[PDB]
C-alpha cells in the first residue's frame, strides 16, 4: 500500500543556508 | 546554448529527492542606548523561512542492431558514438531549454517556469526594438537595469548583474546608432560602457515567451538564483539483447531555483 | 497511532497498483493528472489528463495507476503540489497488473473485467459482477488470479 | 532545396517509421514487398506482399513501415532493383511507433488512427479525421504524442 | 567583374564528376518526462540528409 | 526561364525596404543596410557559422 | 556627495545629452568636480518623508 519510503526523507534539505540580506 | 554560459552557478545538491529545500535565517532586533549599570532591552534574535521547489526526471532512449552498425561504419559513422554524443548534445540543449524557459508539457501547457518567463515583475516597453529610437531603446534596457536595483534596494548579491535579451533585440541594440548627432557608437556600446558591471547576453528562446519577446535582468549570485540539476546525464550501460543494443540515458533536473523574488526583472515587449 | 496489524496470519500477495515484469508489459507515464489519482485502481483519460474514473458517458481506460514502491508512505494517492509531489501518473497499460476489486465482487480465471464507474471511493475498483452499479466493460481485459484481500492480478490482452 | 532548415533553434524531433523499443514492440520482415514502399507510412498485406494503400476496400494493414535507419539517404522509401536495394520491407507492427500525419490533421492522444486508403503519395498517412476522404479505420490503433512536424508516435495495441 | 572578390571560397575538387554530393548528418528526437518506473517514449534517434549540385 | 540561381536571385527571404537610397536619410540608410544584416543573422538564430559576414 | 541609491543609479545611467556623447550623467559631474567623490545610500531614500541628497 502506497510506498516504502518516509515522506520527509523525498525532500532535500539543501546544506546551504542563506542570511537574509540588507541595505549596503 | 547561452545559459550555461550566462553566469547562473548549477548545483548537483538533492541526489534522487523529489523536492529540493533552502533555509533562510534572518536576524532580528537591535541595540538599545544603556547606562553605565542599567539592563538592557535591546535583544537580538533571529527567525528564519523555507522554500521549496519539486525536482522532476526525464529519461530519454536510443538503440541499434548489429546489421545497422556494421553498415554505417561504411559511412565511417559510429552509431554507439554518434548516439552517445546524441544524448550528450541534446541533455544540454534540454538544460538550457529548462534553465530559460523551464518544462512544457507535451500537451502544450505548461509546468515549471526558467529564467525567461519566471514570475518577475515584468513592465511592457512603449514600442518593438526596431520600431524604437537608439535613445528610447538605451533608456528602456537602462530602466529596466535601474529598476530591478531599485527593487533590489541596490544590494550588490542581488543586483542585477547580467541581462539577456532576444537574439534579434540584442543584435538591434548592438547596431542601433544611440544617437546619429553624438557618433556611429551604437546603443550596446553605450549600455557596456554606463554599465561596466552588466556583461549583456543574447538568446534565441526570448524571442517568443507568453506570447510576445521578453528581456530580462538578473543576477548569477549563488544566493540569488541557482539551477539545480540534482542528477546530471546518467547514460546507462549498454543492453544487448541477441543483436539489438539498448540505451537509456535519465537525469533529474529541478528547474530554476529563484531563491529571491525580486531578483530579476522583465521587459515584455522589444 | 502504532503499526497497523501488528502479526499478520499469512503474507499478503501482491499490492494493487503492480505489474508483474516477467510476461511482456507497458506502464506508460503521463504527465498531468488529477490530484489525489488512486493507484491501485482503473484510470480514465479526459481532456488530455489522467484522471480518476467517474460517471460519465464512455471513459477513455487508459489504464491502471501504478503503486509506485518508491512514492510517499500513506494512502495509494498520486499527489501534486506537496513535499509528496508525483510529478507524473504512472500507469500501467499492457501485461499483468494488480487491480483492487469491489469487496461483494467474486471473480475467477478468464472473466471479464469491469472497472467501476460512479462518484464515490469505489471509482476504479473492478468486478466480475456487470450488474453492478457503474459496471464499465473494460476492452480486452480478463482476471487472471486473486494477489491479496480484495485485490486481482487482471491480464490487459492488448493495450489500455 | 539545398539542406532544409539551416539552423534550427530546437533539436529535430522523431522521424516518422521509428519504433521507441523501451516498450513492448515488434517489427517483423516480410521478405517480398512492393517497390515505393514509404516508410514510416501505414502498409497493407495484400495478395502475399507488403505494398502500399491503394483503392482497396478492406485492406489487411500490417503496419507501420519501419525507417531504415542505415538505409539509403533520400526519401524515405522501400526500393527494388537498385544500388539502393533493401532485401526485406521490415514493419513495425507492435506498439509505440512513429507515422507521418496528414498535413492538415490535428489529433490528440488516444484518438483512433484511420489511415489514408488512397492511391497517392499521401497513402497510408495517419489522420484522426474520420470525415476525411479515402480513410479508413486501422482498429486497435491509437495517437500518443506529436513527436515530429505532421509525424506522430501512434501505438499499435495489438499485433496489427 | 566582382564576384571573384566577393569573399566566397572556390572549390575545385569536382573534377569531371557530373555532380557533387553533399551529406549532413543530424541527431533526433528527445528526452520524455518520466516517472520513477516507466517506459520511456522519448526516443533519440540519428539521421542524414544529401544534398547534390550538378 | 532559369535553370540554376546565384546570390540575387536565390530564394533567400526577401524584404522590400521602405525607400531608395537615394533619398533615405544617412540614418535610415544606415538602419535599413542594417536591418538587412541583422535580419539575416536573425532567420539562422545568431550562430556566428552562418552569420553573413558579406 | 551621497544620494539615495535610486537617484544615484539614475545619474550613472541618464545619459547627459545623447546628441553630445553618450557620457551620463554620473560621467559628467565627475569630470567636471574631479574632487568630488559620488556616493550613494539606501537611506537617504525617504528621510523625512522625501529623497534627499548631500
Amino acid at each position: 500500500e502506497g510506498g516504502i519510503i518516509l515522506a520527509r526523507n523525498l525532500e532535500h534539505v539543501s546544506s546551504e543556508i542563506f542570511t537574509q540580506e540588507f541595505a549596503g | 546554448l547561452t545559459f550555461l554560459q550566462g553566469g547562473i552557478v548549477v548545483n548537483n545538491e538533492g541526489g534522487y529527492a523529489t523536492s529540493v529545500t533552502k533555509l533562510k535565517l534572518k536576524a532580528e532586533g537591535g541595540f538599545r542606548e544603556s547606562g553605565n549599570d542599567t539592563n538592557t532591552t535591546g535583544k537580538i534574535t533571529l527567525s528564519g523561512e523555507s522554500d521549496s521547489i519539486p525536482v522532476f526526471t526525464l529519461e530519454g532512449e536510443s538503440d541499434w542492431s548489429e546489421i545497422e552498425l556494421k553498415q554505417a561504419e561504411l559511412q565511417n559513422v559510429n552509431l554507439p558514438s554518434r548516439y552517445f554524443e546524441a544524448h550528450a548534445e541534446l541533455y544540454n540543449r534540454k538544460i538550457d531549454e529548462l534553465g530559460y524557459l523551464g518544462q512544457t508539457r507535451t500537451d502544450g501547457t505548461q509546468k515549471t517556469l526558467g529564467l525567461l518567463n519566471y514570475g518577475f515583475v515584468a513592465s511592457g516597453a512603449g514600442d518593438t526594438a526596431a520600431n524604437l529610437s537608439g535613445d528610447n531603446l538605451y533608456q528602456a534596457i537602462a530602466d529596466l537595469i535601474t529598476d530591478q536595483w531599485a527593487g533590489v534596494f541596490n544590494v550588490e548579491t542581488y543586483k542585477a548583474d547580467r541581462v539577456v535579451m532576444p537574439d534579434t533585440v540584442y543584435n538591434i541594440c548592438a547596431k542601433k546608432i544611440l544617437n546619429s548627432n553624438g557618433s556611429e557608437m551604437s546603443v550596446l556600446r553605450a549600455l557596456m560602457t554606463n554599465f561596466p558591471t552588466v556583461t549583456f547576453g543574447l538568446t534565441t528562446k526570448a524571442r517568443d515567451v507568453g506570447g510576445t519577446s521578453r528581456t530580462t535582468a538578473y543576477s548569477s549570485n549563488r544566493r540569488a538564483m541557482q539551477m539545480r540539476i540534482p542528477t546530471p546525464l546518467n547514460v546507462s550501460s549498454v543492453d544487448q539483447r541477441g543483436f539489438k543494443y539498448y540505451v537509456e540515458s535519465y537525469f533529474g533536473v529541478a528547474g530554476l531555483d529563484v531563491i529571491e523574488d525580486t531578483a530579476g526583472r522583465h521587459l515584455t515587449g522589444l | 497511532m502504532a503499526f497497523n496489524n501488528a502479526v499478520l496470519q499469512e503474507v499478503s500477495d501482491l499490492p494493487a497498483g503492480e505489474v508483474i515484469k516477467a510476461s511482456p508489459h507497458n506502464v506508460s507515464a503521463f504527465e498531468v493528472f488529477q490530484n489525489g489519482l488512486i493507484e491501485g485502481r482503473f484510470v480514465k483519460f479526459d481532456a488530455g489528463s489522467i484522471d480518476i474514473l467517474d460517471a460519465s458517458a464512455t471513459p477513455t481506460i487508459a489504464g491502471i495507476a501504478k503503486r509506485k514502491v518508491t512514492g510517499e508512505i500513506g494512502p495509494g494517492v498520486y499527489s501534486t503540489s506537496g513535499i509528496e509531489i508525483d510529478q507524473v501518473a504512472e500507469v500501467i497499460n499492457f501485461g499483468f497488473a494488480t487491480v483492487t476489486v469491489q469487496d461483494a465482487a467474486a471473480p475467477s480465471k478468464y472473466d471479464p473485467v469491469y472497472a467501476i464507474n460512479l462518484d464515490s471511493a469505489e471509482a476504479g475498483k473492478a468486478t466480475e459482477n456487470s450488474g453492478a452499479t457503474g459496471a464499465l466493460a473494460v476492452a480486452d481485459c480478463v482476471f487472471w488470479e486473486q494477489k491479496a484481500a480484495n485485490v486481482w492480478l487482471v491480464r490487459m490482452n492488448k493495450f489500455l
